[PDB]
């Protein structure tokens, strides 16, 4: 958006001066959506220096006259041009300036509007400012932030040594990376992406996106009415051991839930019988094992289940031992289908493999099972979408890392899920999200695609659960995707 | 009513 | 306001594409408020080369990637400054323009916008303006207006050989008296008036206003709780003859309708039973008169009646001859009270008692009755608000010109009443407003003061009514005046 | 929303 808002001023002929006032008048709509009427309320802005603190001039400058009382503290110690000229409007237009904020401030207002750092942000906040975001943090006042909350990076969403924690935030074209990655997406509180005049053309020329509803409608498959099971694909789940028998059951409803035809499993015996038992509607074949776990005395029969189907998915609940890693990189490099592979089967996962597959893959990591994958620490890994880009090209396949937040990418296109809750923090919730993307693969979907909407309504149906979050089981959750499939149409 | 008196 | 813009830019030094640029994009919002969603309609932004065609601009490049399909037609032979670089933007962000309006164009379109003239137009509309203008209004498409319906003199509400009939209308800062007056009120259809960033304390310097609800609460009096009905003031009403018995009840019972404490009527014996029969709470003094009117004879009696009271009204019903006239201006020369001067007062008299009074005095005429008074056509005073203050000072009266939008003014203040409807275009109508401003003069309020929350109330009552406006009569506007006041507060 | 995305 720095290139964007260059572009719209340099090459479009917009005034870097329209695109401020719009910034600052938007921030005042979406204040008033918010408080309702403002006329009631003591409003003290914050202003830095940059681009951000002239937002804050303006915004200051267009309550005079119509609020309680607003007071700017100008904490900088140069203006950019648009913010001089948006200080010297205000100061014309009868408005009080302060350049030293004193902490018994707080207590004469009712909204803080946070106007200190934009995107310009530029590494730890020290001295004064933090000094005065941390008092702000304590105040209790409701507070409103400027394009981002004064501290995030909003290349990353993490606080530079600390940040504002904005009630309401109002950014401007498009929302940054900072307002959906965490920590900066709870810092960020309600956002609201405000239009300010930017060309509709640019706007839609970034290649990284937040899915919404609207995306995933458009996504679902057609139910044409002259159908049969063939119709919505075949998947195949090799899945399970003596060890973790109810993985393949979550996986193989969670493919049936999102409209599959037909879902078979392979699971080492009589573990196998735990999935009809709980729904005899899945097709559960035994697998003779020599100790429980899947190895390569059991790959020709995987690859026969293979033949038949339009998807494999492999990994929930395998085990992690030599044989089952011998099995699962033997079965990859031949198989010649779409592979679902998460779990189990990305803590064997040689990633030679991948490159030598003609057939896509779509890998499902959450970050330790990625940090295992690229031989990182956790904190390397998590929320780097950078690094998943690369690794998603690299191997030509789908990444899908799983957190609060989750990336799926396949190198050139990169989307950002943000529904779902803690309730999904809980062992089986990801096999559930594995059965759904190989659902969605064999109903004609691409493993992108099929991984977008996957994500969304994985995380819209826990949303719906109908008691305490924390309460939510994977059992529950597959209940619940019906009903979300329903509410995105 | 910051923006319409109607 | 051409003053308002000019000072904002220059002395406070908003740049003049701010100010336009907020024009804009108050149109689109306003359209949204009154449409809905805006990606569903086509609109026709019909542009002139003067700043109202700048402003269109502004709305057709802020709609452009965002609606099904956006026009412009630019009806112009060269450009303002910022309807240059306004068309300029649209240009860049890929907006359609033409040059020739062909009359099929309106097919094409669900929304026309009205960009063509505002408050530069001066005098007829000729040519192919005019033939466009007539075209528009025979679309049957939404028309919304930029600042005032093209065609209409912003400054009398006249037509200027024609005008568009605007469904929606956005004006900035203030509303413009073309928009109050008619016909321009009906051409004007809903109205907006939009912020575009002009200091508050230039908005509010303007001496003009139009009556709101907010406006007469503030004035409404106080009831003090430990009152008795001289508190509430006491009213002589001087009214009635033999051909006019119903005049005295409508404007009595327009004073006790609106709080007064006492209100007594003199009337010519025995139309003053009347009074009673209908309304046992008035006290309707017999008047002996020779032939059924008010003459000289009767003079020292009404002197005597008005010892005791704070303020007289005279005139509803008087009858109109030579005795009445004797006895109207030697009244009020000796009158040492407040009057309100209503209908055949107002006939007879003689303007230069007004210059000799040391009491104040409301005189509410229509137009035939102002016309007159200062002996001139109807036409030359009907909505003449100059010619109205320019009586009010020279006679140091309060002058309410009533029509469907009513002028009050002291010669200093100006406000116009846009209250009402169609039902009080009906005799009776007039007499119990006479009694409203007599007594509310009588509860304490100024001349000037009460005729605004007289014009507002009379008005907001008739609009109360329950079933069609054409069946109101004045007995059912009494009856709902406190109504009026209740929804008032 | 013309104005805003929520
Ligand atoms: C202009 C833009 C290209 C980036 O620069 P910017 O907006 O001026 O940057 P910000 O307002 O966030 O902050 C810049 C200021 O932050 C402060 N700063 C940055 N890092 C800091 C640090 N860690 N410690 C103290 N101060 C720091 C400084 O005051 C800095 O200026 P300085 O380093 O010369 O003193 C653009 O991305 C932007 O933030 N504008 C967003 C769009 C917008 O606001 N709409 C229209 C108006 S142009
Ligand atoms: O030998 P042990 O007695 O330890 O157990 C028998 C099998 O269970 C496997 N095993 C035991 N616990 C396991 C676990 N936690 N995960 C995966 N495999 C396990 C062993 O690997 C062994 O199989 P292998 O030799 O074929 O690799
Ligand atoms: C399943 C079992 C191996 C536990 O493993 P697990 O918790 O699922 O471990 P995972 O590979 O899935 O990795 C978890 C780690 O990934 C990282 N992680 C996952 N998601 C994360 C996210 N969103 N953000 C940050 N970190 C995350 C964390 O480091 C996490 O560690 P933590 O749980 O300590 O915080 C174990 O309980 C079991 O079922 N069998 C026991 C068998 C055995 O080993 N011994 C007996 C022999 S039979
Ligand atoms: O502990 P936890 O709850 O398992 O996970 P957290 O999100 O708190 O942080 C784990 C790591 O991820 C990193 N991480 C968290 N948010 C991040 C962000 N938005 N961008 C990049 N890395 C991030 C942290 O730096 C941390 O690294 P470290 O412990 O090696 O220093
Ligand atoms: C600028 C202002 C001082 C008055 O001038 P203006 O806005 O340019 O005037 P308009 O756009 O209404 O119209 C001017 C044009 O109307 C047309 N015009 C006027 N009378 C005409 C006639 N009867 N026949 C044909 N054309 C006529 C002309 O095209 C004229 O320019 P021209 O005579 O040189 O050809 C101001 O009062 C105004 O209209 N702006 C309102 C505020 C606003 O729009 N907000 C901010 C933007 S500045
Ligand atoms: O003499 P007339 O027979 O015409 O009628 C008797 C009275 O009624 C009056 N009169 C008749 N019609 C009247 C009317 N329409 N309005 C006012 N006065 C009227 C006359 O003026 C006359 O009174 P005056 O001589 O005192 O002025
Ligand atoms: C009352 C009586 C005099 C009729 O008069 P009226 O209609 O009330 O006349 P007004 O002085 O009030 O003036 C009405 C004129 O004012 C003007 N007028 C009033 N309000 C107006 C407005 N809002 N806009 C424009 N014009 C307006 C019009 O010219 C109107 O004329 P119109 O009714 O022909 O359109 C008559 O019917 C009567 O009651 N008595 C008859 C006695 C008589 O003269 N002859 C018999 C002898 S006893
Ligand atoms: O006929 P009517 O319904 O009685 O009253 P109208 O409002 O149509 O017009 C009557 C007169 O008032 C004038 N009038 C109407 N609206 C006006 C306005 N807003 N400003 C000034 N005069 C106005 C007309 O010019 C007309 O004059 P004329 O007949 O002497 O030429
Ligand atoms: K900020
Ligand atoms: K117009």
């Amino acid at each position: 958006m720095k290139e964007i808002d260059e572009l719209t001023i340099k090459e479009y002929g917009v005034d870097s001066r329209i695109l401020m006032e719009r910034a600052g008048i938007s921030v005042v709509l979406a204040m008033e959506e918010e408080l309702g009427n403002l006329s009631d309320y003591r409003f003290l802005v914050l202003c830095g220096g940059g681009n951000n603190g002239g937002d804050g001039f303006v915004v200051a400058r267009n309550l005079l006259g119509v609020v309680k009382d607003v007071l700017v503290v100008f904490l900088g110690k140069k203006k950019t041009p648009d913010c001089e000229y948006n200080y010297g409007l205000y100061k014309k237009f009868g408005g009080k300036v302060v350049e030293q904020f004193e902490p018994s401030i707080l207590n004469e207002f009712d909204v803080v509007v946070d106007a200190i750092f934009g995107t310009g942000l530029r590494g730890e906040i020290t001295g004064e400012y933090a000094e005065i975001i941390n008092l702000v943090n304590k105040s209790g006042k409701v507070v409103v932030s400027v394009d981002v909350p004064s501290g995030i990076d909003s290349n990353t969403g993490k606080v530079l040594r600390t940040a504002v924690k904005a009630d309401l935030t109002v950014t401007f074209g498009v929302p940054k990376i900072g307002h959906i990655l965490f920590p900066g997406r709870d810092l960020t509180g309600k956002l609201k992406v405000a239009n300010i005049g930017h060309p509709v053309h640019l706007i839609n020329s970034i290649n990284r996106y937040v899915i919404t509803r609207e995306m995933v409608r458009s996504l679902l498959p057609e139910r044409p009415r002259d159908s049969h099971k063939g119709t919505y694909g075949k998947v195949l789940i090799i899945a399970g051991s003596r060890l973790y028998s109810g993985a393949p059951v979550l996986s193989g409803m969670g493919s049936l839930k999102v409209g599959t035809g037909l879902v078979k499993l392979a699971v080492p015996f009589p573990q196998n019988l735990i999935a009809t038992s709980r729904f005899p509607e899945l097709i559960s074949v035994p697998i003779d094992t020599e100790k429980g776990f899947f190895s390569l005395q059991n790959l020709q029969e995987c690859l026969e289940l293979s033949k038949d189907v339009d998807v494999v998915a492999i990994g929930p609940g395998l085990g992690n031992n030599e044989h089952v890693r011998e099995f699962v990189n033997e079965f990859l490099k031949t198989l010649e289908k779409p592979a679902v592979i998460d779990a189990d089967a990305i803590n064997v996962l040689d990633t030679s493999v991948l490159k030598e597959r003609k057939s896509p893959a779509v890998l499902t990591p959450h970050p330790g099972e990625m940090a295992r994958l690229v031989k990182k620490t956790v904190g390397d890994v998590k929320y780097n979408y950078e690094l998943a880009e690369e690794f998603a090209k690299e191997n030509d396949c789908v990444l899908v890392l799983k957190s609060a937040t989750t990336i799926v990418t396949d190198g050139e296109k990169t989307l950002f899920n943000i529904t779902g809750n803690t309730g999904l923090s809980k062992g089986g919730s990801g096999d559930v999200l594995t059965g759904m993307i190989a659902g969605f693969i064999a109903q004609g979907l691409s493993p992108l695609e099929a991984s977008t909407v996957s994500v969304y309504l994985h995380g819209f149906a826990a949303e719906l659960f109908e008691q305490d979050e924390r309460g939510l089981t994977a059992s529950e959750l597959l209940r619940l995707i019906p009903e979300a499939i329903r509410r995105l149409k | 009513a910051w923006l319409f008196e109607a």
